[PDB]
RNA sequence: GAAGACAUUGUCAGGUGGGGAGUUUGGCUGGGGCGGCACAUCUGUUAAACGAUAACGCAGAUGUCCUAAGGGGGGCUCAUGGAGAACAGAAAUCUCCAGUAGAACAAAAGGGUAAAAGCCCCCUUGAUUUUGAUUUUCAGUGUGAAUACAAACCAUGAAAGUGUGGCCUAUCGAUCCUUUAGUCCCUCGGAAUUUGAGGCUAGAGGUGCCAGAAAAGUUACCACAGGGAUAACUGGCUUGUGGCAGUCAAGCGUUCAUAGCGACAUUGCUUUUUGAUUCUUCGAUGUCGGCUCUUCCUAUCAUACCGAAGCAGAAUUCGGUAAG
RNA sequence: UGACAUUGUGAAGAGACAUAGAGGGCUACCUUUAUAGUUUCU
RNA sequence: GUGAUUUCUGCCCAGUGCUCUGAAUGUCAAAGUGAAGAAAUUCAACCAAGCGCGGGUAAACGGCGGGAGUAACUAUGACUC
RNA sequence: AACUGGCGAUGCGGGAUGAACCGAACGUAGAGUUAAGGUGCCGGAAUACACGCUCAUCAGACACCACAAAAGGUGUUAGUU
RNA sequence: UCGAAUUUGGGUAUAGGGGCGAAAGACUAAUCGAACCAUCUAGUAGCUGGUUCCUGCCGAAGUUUCCCUCAGGAUAGCAGAAGCUCGUAUCAGUUUUAUGAGGUAAAGCGAAUGAUUAGAGGUUCCGGGGUCGAAAUGACCUUGACCUAUUCUCAAACUUUA
RNA sequence: AGCGCCGUGACGCAGUGGAAGCGCGCAGGGCUCAUAACCCUGAUGUCCUCGGAUCGAAACCGAGCGGCGCUACCA
RNA sequence: GGGUCGUUAGCUCAGUUGGUAGAGCAGUUGACUUUUAAUCAAUUGGUCGCAGGUUCGAAUCCUGCACGACCCACCA
RNA sequence: AUGAAA
């Protein structure tokens, strides 16, 4: 027949996540020493909407 | 084209197909013998002929 | 509601799917359009069970 | 059709060349050896990507074999075969048939 | 940090796999499809008194069956009817007379047969080997079936004789492959032995579309080469069917077959229906109805003039010249 | 999905293969037991 | 897949599919093991998944019957087979 | 479908007209004689000879061929008893 | 239909069994049930069309058998050409004499088989019975069988004859 | 128009050449004051009609009679 | 508009394919009962819609004739 | 399990 929806989805030239108003990945800080070993202190600067 | 539905005889097992009028389809030599009963040992079923 | 070369539901004079829509884990890719490794169907009347 | 298990027959036998007594026996297809030539060409034939090669036979008609015979010549051992008409129902044990009897 | 000789990756083998690929999807045919087999065959008839002879012509049949239902020999004669014989009657078993076949011979049908080819009894496996010749279908090719001999070995019979399957007409299968029997023969090609393989002669395993491919559909999205060899419009021959008009008159009509009707029967006409055929047209005759508009036929609905009436008048029915 | 290779270093069980003894319908099993080697699942 | 809202989604898991068992003399490839043979090779056992066996599943594909008799008019048939 | 002869492949003379019917099969010409068909005029050939039938207010006119039937008529002619 | 699932420029991505599709098999440069270009390729065709000067001589077939064979081939036949061996006969789409074979036309059914019309005359140990009567293989009458000779019509799958 | 199926007691439905099955319905007895139910018993099927083959069929093959089913497309 | 089927007691239904109308419901009388109902017995009704052949002879054989019950009916 | 009308 023809290649189908899912199947063309796949390859993706129309279906690739759109990234022009994202603030970048959501992550949690990297465990270097701190996060192993006792703590640190951060501040919530702000807080925004993620499209 | 004929769709047919069949009992399986030895089994009770429903089969369905379908296949053309036209074209060959196989059939077995069924036959039915009525065998006289005497006394029946473990499971198997005990059947005599007149011969 | 597509042709049945765009779908494998596709084509008849009737909107109809005609094969059975609940498809097998080792099918392969062009066939999983459907219901994909089904356990059971239909609505589920009772809990979650879980 | 139904024969005997004993038969008086000529036996080409380079001793005998006369009538003897011949046990018969049926004759069975006989098992397929591999490496016969047929089978060799055949399994390379198959050998690799092309599908099926050779036809394969399903119009099939014959509901009957031709039954047919082997002749052991009691002084001899020398085999040898004659052929019979098709017959659904074969049988060498011979209940005789008795003429005068019911039903 | 995790995980660890598992995963992964490579190569083979088993499965699943219209997701994808390749290909096929018989023939005859009063168009094709459904149906059927007239596609391999057999009997009788068509078939026109040698032979041959068609159609989806008529009535049927075959893909099987038999160690006897084959071969020989011997003894008897069948179906049916009449007259009897307890139970026993129309039909149980026995006897006599007639009994040219009216029975039986595996089946379909047709031939054939009466000290037999039928029924019973006795003995057997000629339903065996070597291969050639001949007939039928016919290309005088093959397959199948059958005929008559030769060389052997046998059966049966007292013997002449008869016997190579069934009383005759049908009952079946090439190449390649597999397998078996015979010769225990040939070869395996540097020389040997032994397995194995390949050869010669003769059979089976099967092609029923039966001189023998291995095979499902759809397309109204459709494509191509063609076809009036082939359908659906119109025309043409035909008119069953549709319609119209006659001949006869059993009866209806108060009495009376005919004023008017006219059953049972039958002869015609028309092509306005609907079939049948396939002559023309498939390198196209634009295909139903309505609207418009002309013209023609009469088997006249009305109007003109008439005839008949179960026509008093009125109204009506039948009929003539008549398509103005 | 399985086998081989990749792929080296360790053990703790269990199942079966042959020998002998008890429970069983001249005697075939099945239930078990004790052996020196052999394979295989965890 | 179905197509706002309201109301409501009945019965059928036999077939075809999908899926979950393994407690099994079924089937069971290659590699590997054993026996025979001088070897090619043959034969036997074992045996993964799958197939077969058995559950679940219809807002999965889809499916959802006939015949009789009977009521104080007759007809009809609550009822029964 | 059978037998034969033709048409296809075949002109000429006739059937007005026509693949097949009738006559006859073909070199180019001349002279005669015929076939089948015809001789009022078209049209070459007798408006010939002879014996009768028919008047039709839808005559009839020459094979295949181009239609016409059952039933009737004090029309008319010739007959039978 | 018109403030929006709105309309639009430019850049940019998705490429042919692939893309893209608010889904029509629509769109993919006037091309879409698989674009366009070039080659394989002078693809294949049992199918259609066409197939080039003159004259002379001879001159057909649409039939047999087999073919997934029915618009085509193979084969045999019909027909040309090359001739070869001999020279009036080892011939004839013919008649006559003699001898065979056929079972169609026609004919027949008081001849077999099959079908068929109507009577009479009998046999009733005889089918149904109506009567005389207790009944009686006793008696009578009627009505279907059977028997006798008769009559009418028939047969592609009946036949003496022919 | 063409082809195929089916006809079993009163009713429904099985039925295989050696010879009819089940359930309901029906009848009789017993319990019951009576019927129902219940317990003990028994019976009824030219197997549409005719013919044929067969030693013999309801079955197997023609005829008819009846009740149904399937085809009916391309124009 | 034709092709088929049938019009049977007051109601309904077999009929017998040819010689005689049968069954049920209904009604009338009787039995039953204190009288009824139901139940049991007996009779009642029948040219079976108009003419033909006519089996000796006809409702049913079938010919037409008035009532009904089904099946068909441009065409591209 | 049911038990006609006055």
């Amino acid at each position: 027949g023809r290649v189908i929806r899912n199947q063309r989805k796949g390859a993706g030239s129309i279906f690739t996540s759109h990234t022009r108003l994202r603030q970048g990945a959501a992550k949690l800080r990297t465990l270097d020493y701190a996060e192993r070993h006792g703590y640190i202190r951060g501040i919530v600067k702000q807080i925004v909407h993620d499209s | 084209k004929v769709h047919l539905v069949a009992i399986d005889i030895f089994t009770g097992k429903k089969l369905e197909d379908l296949s053309p009028s036209t074209h060959n389809m196989e059939v077995p030599v069924v036959k039915r013998n009525e065998y006289q009963l005497l006394d029946i040992d473990d499971g198997f079923l005990s059947l005599m002929n007149m011969d | 509601a597509m042709n049945p070369v765009d779908h494998p539901h596709g084509g008849g004079n009737h909107q109809h799917i005609g094969k059975a829509s609940t498809i097998s884990r080792g099918a392969v890719s062009g066939q999983k359009a459907g219901l994909i490794a089904a356990r059971r169907t239909g609505l589920l009347r009772g809990s979650q069970k879980t | 059709v139904n024969v005997p298990k004993t038969r008086k027959t000529y036996c080409k036998g380079k001793t005998c060349r006369k009538h003897t007594q011949h046990k018969v026996t049926q004759y069975k297809a006989g098992k397929a050896s591999l490496f016969a030539q047929g089978k060799r060409r055949y399994d390379r034939k198959q050998s690799g990507f092309g599908g099926q090669t050779k036809p394969v036979f399903h119009k099939k008609a014959k509901t009957t074999k031709k039954v047919v015979l082997r002749l052991e010549c009691v002084k001899c051992k020398t085999r040898a075969q004659l052929t019979l008409k098709r017959c659904k129902h074969f049988e060498l044990g011979g209940e005789k048939k008795q003429k005068g009897q019911a039903l």
